């Protein structure tokens, strides 16, 4: 799982490091920050996401779905 | 036997960079030698 | 190209099975060509006749 | 005539159906490197000749 | 079954496809792994069955000897519709059933592998996922290309394609040429070296120089041998992989009596007391050198 | 019962052949345009693909001078010798 | 009709494991043998089948 | 050294198998070399080529 | 051949042949101590489920190795593996092919002289500096009074 | 952990037998088919198993 607490979502090198497939849901959660910084504000720096109840998302190098702990 | 030695006037000996043998035989051979596509040249030639 | 030189004779073709069964004196031949888009064919191995 | 074949397709694309003789090739296996090599009648020589 | 004894780790697992740890993290006499034992086939990848005790790919990327390429696998299920399947669709590859996953090395000298989406296999040219309903696929990922790897610290960055009357070979585009092109899928042998890319030949002139270093030993112990590792009742004449960093080197100080034959003798210290471990010389182990 | 082997007493080895022809053979020094680093060796009607080409030799006169009955040593790294008897491919007690 | 996964979400979330359009089912590792589904409806990818870009929760 | 001497010249080793099946004219060889710790083996045997 | 001729173990048992001191160093008590060194040198083959083997040391005295109870001797008789539900033979498998007899002939004088040989087995002939090509041969011997 | 042998001991001593820490078992020769079991346990040689020094008894 990823590890929570500008929230911070840090991950290992399987999720956020390899891939930028990272959403933000706000708690029937809504999501509000896709693909890093697409909105229907966010960002990535080595293993750790920021965005700027909120959970994290990310996709992991084995095709499965991981989930933040929760702020 | 080493082979610097002549038999019935052949005298065989080692070739050039010890790859062989020869044979020093009387006789002569006509050699006509052909060129074909010669083509070297360049520009920094054409100074006197 | 191994079955093209090594065609025997008294052996006919798939392409010639009109003719069938016949009673004249006959013979078969295969001879390589050109292999290539100038040729006529993709391929750049030889064709046959 | 040496090395002979059965059509200029085989001649041109050194085909194994080709006929030549026993030891045309000459090894030098000396131990840096190898060396194969051998010395042909050029044919076109003795065409033009 | 000697050739299951890899130098090195023997780690023949790719990242993702973890679900097999158990055989395939260090490769040992015991298990199966789906990522190596299709290597020893009988007449399939001939070319590292006669150096079978050089290092695989995978086996190299995870000693750091070869990279892995950026976007190391790219997923076809996140990833289909990105210029990707580019390096695999110029080769000519045939790949067994029930496999989700493929590796080769690609143009920058680098691995990367091909992962169809959960549940799918890759067709028998590995171009594309198909499904197939209660099929259990493989857990590991099947070697595209034929090829062995080692540690080298040659440099090789001046070391490029060099190959006569060819416009284009692979992914490389040799030069420029206009007018026919007589195009055609050929077996390529192939090269990498320190600090380059792919480098194809025309001709493989290779050769092989022994030595003493620890890859160069195979070092085994017994399965419910006395003082030892695993040393309870078995119920199975069975061996077991050994880690020679332990064994003393001649003059020097180590952690496990070690015996072996002439060679290690000859190189390490052999004891006189009771051994631990028989350690002999591979195979045909080595430095290989392409000319 | 008597077990017998033979075993090498020096540690080298002789090569025995025989020349079957011999052939004509020219050595060129190719003084090339703006440097003369050429130097080829051929035989008769042989061509060679040197720079710019090729450069044949036709040599009609004899492309042979006979053959021989005698057999050449050599011994590697320390040069030939000839002997004067025929070669003979089925070994013969008390010849070579 | 759109190339939908339908993926099965908990909070005592946890994502648990999806039902694609072509039937495969891919499950969490631990559950491999409050719930909401919700699946990506709107934010469709050509390149990518990107799932967990949750919307239109159960 | 038994399979180094009675190698047939048809037979393709198995180092050379990316050459697999051709159609080319192509012959096969196997040369004794020198084997111990100066020729490169550790073995004292004669090596192969 | 010479089947008529006492065995290792007849040999020592009429007094032929003597005993090595520690006669039998075993694995389980000993394991620690520099025996297995004139046994590593050998290239044997047991059989399984032989818990001791005996052979002919240096000094021309019989010693054996003996594995721990219920172990047996492995493929080389280098090592000592347990196997449940194991049923191990009574002896000892005799690991070198030799026959043996009685003799008063005096060999005070004789010794190991092999030609273009640095060290055989465990005996150091001389000493060289250079290649040495390491080998595992079979040799025949003899032991004299 | 440490390569131990449990003996039985009996006094109507004499010693019936060892379990080691392997599970190998061996047994007096005549009882093949109060008592104390003791072990050594703190005087351990590193060149061999000499469980006969027995201390800590029980
Ligand atoms: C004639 O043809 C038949 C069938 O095609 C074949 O079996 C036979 O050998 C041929 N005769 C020859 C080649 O003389
Ligand atoms: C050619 O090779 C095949 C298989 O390698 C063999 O059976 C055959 O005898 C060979 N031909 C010869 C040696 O003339």
């Amino acid at each position: 799982a990823l590890t929570q607490p500008t929230i911070s979502c840090t991950g290992t090198s399987s999720d956020i490091g390899a891939y930028n497939f990272v959403s933000w849901y706000q708690q029937a959660p809504k999501l509000l920050i896709y693909d890093v910084t697409n909105r229907p504000s966010g960002s990535k720096s080595g293993n750790t996401a920021s965005l700027t109840n909120y959970y994290c998302n990310s996709y992991t190098s084995s095709s499965h779905v991981v989930f933040g702990g929760g702020t | 036997g080493s082979l610097p030695q002549t038999r019935n006037d052949k005298t065989f000996a080692a070739s050039k960079g010890n790859r062989g043998v020869q044979a020093f035989s009387k006789g002569s051979v006509q050699a006509d030698l052909t060129l074909m596509f010669d083509n070297f040249e360049v520009d920094f030639v054409g100074a006197a | 190209v191994n079955r093209c030189l090594s065609w025997r004779d008294n052996e006919t073709s798939a392409e010639f099975s009109f003719v069938g069964e016949s009673t004249t004196m006959r013979e078969n031949k295969c001879f390589e060509q050109c292999g290539g888009w100038g040729c006529g064919c993709f391929n750049v191995n030889p064709s046959c006749l | 005539g040496e090395i002979r074949c059965n059509s200029e397709s085989s001649v041109l694309s050194a085909h194994e159906s080709c006929l030549r003789a026993p030891n045309l090739i000459s090894y030098k296996p000396m131990i840096d490197q190898l060396e194969c090599t051998t010395n042909l009648i050029d044919p076109f020589v003795v065409f033009e000749r | 079954p000697h050739l299951r004894n890899r130098p090195g780790k023997g780690h023949n697992y790719i990242d993702g496809m973890t679900q097999e740890d158990a055989t395939c993290k260090p490769v040992t006499y015991a298990g199966a792994c789906s990522s190596f034992d299709v290597l020893l086939e009988k007449g399939k990848f001939p070319l590292f069955q006669s150096y079978a005790h050089h290092r695989t790919l995978l086996e190299a990327v995870h000693d750091t000897i070869i990279a892995k390429a950026d976007p190391p696998s790219c997923d076809l299920q996140s990833a289909h519709g990105n210029p990707c399947m580019k390096e695999k669709l110029v080769m000519k590859t045939h790949c067994p059933n029930d496999y989700q996953s493929a590796h080769y090395l690609n143009n920058d000298g680098k691995m990367a592998s091909v992962k169809c989406p959960p549940k799918y296999e890759l067709t028998e040219d590995c171009n594309f996922c198909r499904q197939m309903t209660g099929a259990s696929l493989k857990k590991g990922s099947y070697p595209l290309q034929d090829l062995f790897c080692q540690s080298s610290e040659d440099d090789g960055s001046k070391l490029k394609t060099k190959m006569k009357g060819v416009c284009e070979v692979g992914v490389q585009a040799l030069k420029k040429c206009d007018g026919q092109l007589s195009t055609a899928h050929e077996v390529v042998p192939f090269a990498v070296f320190k600090n380059s890319k792919k480098v194809y030949l025309d001709k493989l002139d290779l050769k092989t120089e022994e030595n003493l270093l620890p890859d160069s030993f195979v070092c085994f112990e017994h399965k419910g041998q006395y003082k030892g590792t695993m040393d309870s009742g078995q119920t199975k004449r069975e061996l077991k992989s050994f880690d020679i960093s332990q064994c003393p080197k001649i003059g020097g100080h180590g952690s496990k009596k070690c015996t072996g034959d002439a060679a290690f003798c000859s190189a390490y210290e052999c004891t006189a007391q009771y051994a631990n471990a028989y350690c002999s010389h591979a195979n045909g182990s080595g430095i290989v050198q392409i000319q | 019962f008597v077990h017998t082997y033979l075993q090498s007493v020096r540690k080298e080895a002789l090569r025995v052949f025989n020349c079957i022809d011999w052939v004509h053979k020219l050595t060129l020094e190719i003084t090339d345009f703006d440097g003369s680093v050429s130097t080829i060796d051929l035989g008769a009607s042989s061509s060679r693909f040197t720079n710019w080409g090729s450069v044949s030799l036709s040599l009609d006169a004899e492309g042979i001078s006979g053959s021989n009955s005698f057999s050449f040593i050599e011994s590697p790294g320390k040069g030939y010798a000839i002997v004067d008897e025929p070669f003979s491919e089925i070994p013969r007690q008390g010849f070579l | 009709s759109g190339d939908y996964y339908w993926s099965w979400i908990r909070q005592p979330l946890e994502w648990i494991g999806y039902i694609s359009y072509s039937g495969s089912t891919y499950y969490n590792p631990s559950l491999e043998s409050v719930y909401y589904c919700a699946t990506n409806y709107f934010h469709l990818h050509d390149f990518g089948d990107l799932y967990w870009y949750f919307d239109l929760w159960g």
